[PDB]
């Protein structure tokens, strides 16, 4: 508890053993023969554990390409010409740097943006996330991927993320979107 | 996809794979009696039914050996002799093995049906004949005022010879589980809702007080 809290800090908690994930939450209705990806923990983004990046080998293999794409958005963008700078042992070289190598200080991110306000507040009051997508797109070259949602619509700060939603899935003035963008 | 577990696959094969066995050696050995010796003009002949060579082949197998039946063509005897070399190890083999995998099942399953009106407190961590003892010993003591509280141990170990006697000796108010407070399906089986207390005893005289806490 804190002066001017408590179930409203942010945590993300790695679990060396997914079945200990039960005792991570409480409000929860924990069941042991649930996978770690249905548990609300999870769900919720407040768990992580090493056992949902097995199918990174089977993607590897049938698509290399989708590897290198997860890469550069969570590394930020290790290309393999740092994993070689790296690899000479030197430690990770730097000083100030030419306008032509500077020109990639334009990546691609992933960010989070609000429904509460600003411009598309409007889809928030009501709106459909087709609407949504294609006005962000169209007016800013925001790509949205997906939502993050309370649990509790009707209590606490819980939220869920649902990956691509339809084309007419209800918007909740409350939701957060997903997006790549480039400022 | 219906043999899900380890065990039981290897109770189906063992089953399956000694009866087939010795039903099909019972049909040879049928066969070899009711022929006859083929270098005795098949005269030399003996006519067992099917029933009397499996249940040979069983006293001969278990090495019992009643002699109320025998071979006695020359091609039976023969076989005989290269089925007690092999039938006596899948025998001396199998029984054991089928007396582990039968003798595996737990004993202490199933779960406390809540009386009308008792009261019932749930205790786990360290249950032993000694923890247990002291633990009865005062909680049920005579000059405590008389209240029908249950008590339920939910612990992983099968209970030793004295920690049985002693559960036998206050049946009517002592019960016991195999399970773990880590499992909510074994705090489900307790009824832990329904439960005045959960109390969790430990190991004084363990190796480390910290692994313990
Ligand atoms: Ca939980
Ligand atoms: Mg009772």
């Amino acid at each position: 508890t804190f002066d001017d809290a408590g179930a409203n800090v942010p945590l993300i908690t790695e679990l060396a053993n997914d079945s200990n994930v039960q005792f991570l939450d409480q409000d929860d209705d924990d069941d042991p023969d649930t996978e770690l990806y249905m548990t609300q923990p999870f769900a919720c983004g407040t768990a992580f554990a090493v056992s949902v990046l097995d199918s990174l080998m089977s993607t590897s293999y049938f698509n290399d390409n989708a590897l290198t794409l997860i890469r550069t958005l969570i590394t930020g963008g290790a290309t393999p010409e740092l994993e070689q700078i790296l690899a000479e042992g030197a430690g990770m070289r730097g000083g100030y740097c030419s306008p032509a190598v500077l020109a990639n200080r334009d990546r691609c991110r992933v960010a989070q943006i609000s429904l509460f306000d600003g411009p598309l507040a409007q889809f928030g009051q009501g709106g459909h996330y087709g609407e949504l997508f294609v006005y962000a797109l169209r007016h800013f070259g925001i790509l949205c991927i997906g939502l993050y949602r309370f649990r509790d619509t009707n209590p606490s700060s819980k939220r869920y993320v649902i990956t691509n939603p339809p084309e007419d899935f209800p918007l909740l003035p409350t939701d957060q979107v997903y997006v790549l963008t480039y400022k | 996809n219906v043999l899900k577990t380890s065990t039981l696959i290897r109770l189906v094969q063992l089953v399956v794979s000694f009866v087939s066995l010795w039903l099909t050696a019972a049909g040879f050995l049928h066969l070899l009696e009711n022929s006859g010796d083929p270098f005795f003009d098949f005269g030399n002949a003996q006519h067992l039914t099917y029933w009397e060579c499996l249940y040979f082949l069983m006293v001969t197998m278990s090495t019992v050996g009643f002699g109320d039946i025998f071979a006695t063509t020359v091609l039976g005897r023969t076989f005989v002799v290269i089925f007690i070399m092999i039938f006596i190890g899948l025998f001396a083999s199998f029984i054991p093995e089928i007396a582990e995998i039968l003798g595996k099942r737990q004993k202490y399953g199933g779960s406390y049906k809540k009386e009308r009106g008792k009261r019932h407190v749930v205790v786990c961590g360290y249950i032993t004949f000694d923890s247990v003892s002291n633990f009865l010993k005062d909680f049920l003591h005579k000059d405590r005022e008389d209240v029908d509280v249950e008590i339920v141990f939910l612990h992983k170990g099968l209970p030793g010879l004295e920690l049985e006697g002693l559960l036998k000796r206050h049946f009517t108010q002592v019960e016991y589980f195999w399970g773990s407070v880590m499992d909510a399906n074994d705090l489900e089986r307790v009824k832990i809702q329904e439960a005045d207390a959960c109390l969790v005893l430990a190991n004084k005289y363990c190796q480390d007080p910290d692994q313990e806490d």
